[PDB]
């Protein structure tokens, strides 16, 4: 059997902990 | 923008307006309890 490689997702940019200004990036923590 | 007007005496300002969408959302879920959601898209005035 080939090997298994599970995919590696990018994390939520938008979830709980997020403060967002609108004008820029959100920052995370 | 760049605006040209007349050599008026007096010291005066320019009323400038941009029409925007200040909307507002009303949720009323239980007695007493009252939340709005503004949103202004053009300028930005947040999900409060």
């Amino acid at each position: 059997e080939v090997p298994f490689v599970p995919p590696r997702y990018m994390a939520p940019t938008e979830g709980r902990n997020s403060i967002r200004y609108s004008e820029l990036a959100p920052q995370y923590d | 923008m760049t605006f040209e007007v007349d050599p008026m005496d007096e010291p005066t300002l320019l009323y400038l307006l941009f029409e925007v969408f200040d909307v507002v959302r009303v949720h009323q879920p239980h007695r007493g309890v009252i939340e709005a959601v503004y949103l202004r898209t053009p300028f930005s005035a947040g999900n409060a």
